[PDB]
């Protein structure tokens, strides 16, 4: 399989060495996956599973990574014959496609546990036999991309991996499981999930890979994780210094997640001569509205999370809102509960915790805090009114009770006189617009100087009743 | 468990 050009490198020495060889592959008409990924994974086991005996960096050796390569196209050629599944026209067949996915399944440990970390390669693939859920999406393609099955490309959403593959790239199927407890579904189209308009399938505006975002992908799944108080500076450098690579020859342009983890770990540790955090933030915001319908929520997390932890509260507060005005247009269904945990902790912890610190400032003397800005309780206000809409026609409700005194309490850090500074408005100053039924009802609640706790719980929720006795 | 580039921890 390896071609004369590719060994030229070798043995790599370096993490400089590491991003030479990718430059190359990323150079040539293919960029060779297999190999891209048992080289990352070689030195992430090395620099964060069992790090014995490191003294600068894991030496990769052609010897080494020829034998794993051989392992993986050998069993891959052995177990798919091609002649069963013809190809017209370079084009695959969802048979041929399940049929991989099948080879890849059925090669994993019997019981592991699949939530580990530095699972995600395939050098865990060969040399553990285990692989978690987006991982196998990802050994399917570069299996297909073995068989010279040019037309198989990785398919992502925020919490999910799948391939599209066939006629002009349009068809689509499934290869792996998500989450925890649901039900397979390898070998469908995933058109049923976009149908119903869930968060996991994006209403369809997913991202569909060519090779070159492919690579970008297994770059982002690098894990610098050694335990939960240590990270591999080795492996959070060539991990950004393989973003920079990707992003100068423009194969980040349609990755907003990818532009957040770079702009994440540019506030980590700043590249001289790069842009600044907030710079890479807002283009991965422009990313999702140029490519993706302005329909990707984790653009929005990542930029809020970014102020959240600079003490940024006004610009937090923005950002959540403009979090929520993404997801009020979708459905909460089934198995998107990773987004209901986000938004949840959101209002339930983040901003419960900002806004008690800030009340601390505010009683110290501080100027300008967010309590006292009326453009900051419009923030908050429409950051609920988003998430109220979400569940406007969902198979699943949002809201409990158990989100009602924490919206209690964080409308009571502001004091009413800046709360009656927000005119609401239907279809000078602040002014806000509600979308949903729920914030529309509570219009008139929100100026009181002692907001009436009970009437705000009735109204957040389907309760609407008080206790008998 | 993260999914690749999910922002947070």
């Amino acid at each position: 399989g390896l071609k004369a050009a590719q060994k030229t490198l070798f043995p790599l020495r370096s993490i400089d060495d590491v991003v030479r060889l990718f430059a190359a592959e990323l150079g040539r008409e293919e960029p060779d996956l297999v190999l891209l990924s048992l080289v990352l994974g070689f030195v992430e086991h090395f620099l964060a599973v069992n790090r014995v005996g490191l003294t600068y960096f894991p030496v990769a050796d052609l010897s080494i990574i020829a034998a794993l390569y051989a392992r993986f196209t050998a069993q891959i050629r052995g177990a798919v014959d091609l002649s069963l599944y013809p190809r017209e026209g370079g084009v695959s067949s969802r048979e041929l496609v399940k049929k991989v996915s099948d080879v890849i399944w059925n090669s994993l440990s019997r019981s592991y546990f699949k939530d580990r970390a530095h699972i995600q390669s395939l050098f865990s693939f060969i040399t553990g036999t285990k692989l978690d859920s987006s991982g196998v999406a990802f050994a399917v393609v570069g299996a297909c991309q073995a068989l010279g099955l040019r037309d198989v490309h990785l398919a992502l959403s925020e919490d999910h991996a799948w391939v599209v593959f066939g006629p002009n790239g349009e068809q689509t199927a499934e290869v792996t499981w998500h989450g925890k407890g649901n039900e397979d579904r390898r070998g469908q189209t995933v058109n049923a999930g976009v149908a119903e308009r869930s968060w996991l399938y994006l209403k369809g505006s997913y991202m569909r890979c060519d090779r070159k975002m492919e690579v970008a992908f297994m770059v982002c799944a690098i894990n610098p994780s050694i335990d939960l108080h240590t990270d591999s500076l080795e492996l959070l450098q060539l991990q950004q210094k393989l973003l920079w690579l990707l992003y100068d020859l423009g194969h980040l342009e349609r990755y907003p997640m990818a532009l957040g983890n770079l702009a994440d770990l540019e506030e980590l540790e700043p590249t001289p001569g790069r842009p600044d955090p907030l710079t890479l933030y807002h283009k991965g915001i422009a990313s999702a509205k140029t490519y993706y319908r302005d329909e990707h929520i984790y653009p929005y997390i990542y930029l809020a999370g970014y102020h959240c932890r600079n003490r940024n509260v006004r610009e937090a507060l923005q950002a959540w809102a403009d979090t929520a005005t993404v997801i009020q247009d979708y459905n909460y269904c089934r198995e998107d509960e990773e987004i209901y945990k986000e938004f949840f902790e959101v209002a339930n912890d983040v901003i419960p915790n900002l806004l008690k610190e800030a009340a601390s400032l505010l009683e110290a003397g501080s100027q300008g805090s967010a309590l006292q800005d009326p453009e900051c309780f419009a923030h908050l206000l429409r950051f609920y009114d988003g998430i109220c809409k979400w569940e406007e026609g969902s198979p699943t409700p949002v809201l409990h009770v158990g989100w009602a005194t924490f919206l209690v309490q964080s409308l009571g850090r502001f004091e009413g006189q800046v709360r009656q500074k927000v005119r609401i408005v239907s279809v000078e100053g602040p002014v806000l617009t509600f979308q949903s039924e729920k914030m529309k009802g509570m219009k008139e609640l929100l100026v009181a100087t002692k907001i009436n706790s009970s009437a705000i719980k009735l109204q957040l929720t389907a309760q609407s009743q008080v206790q008998m006795k | 468990w993260r999914f690749p580039a999910r922002p947070g921890t």
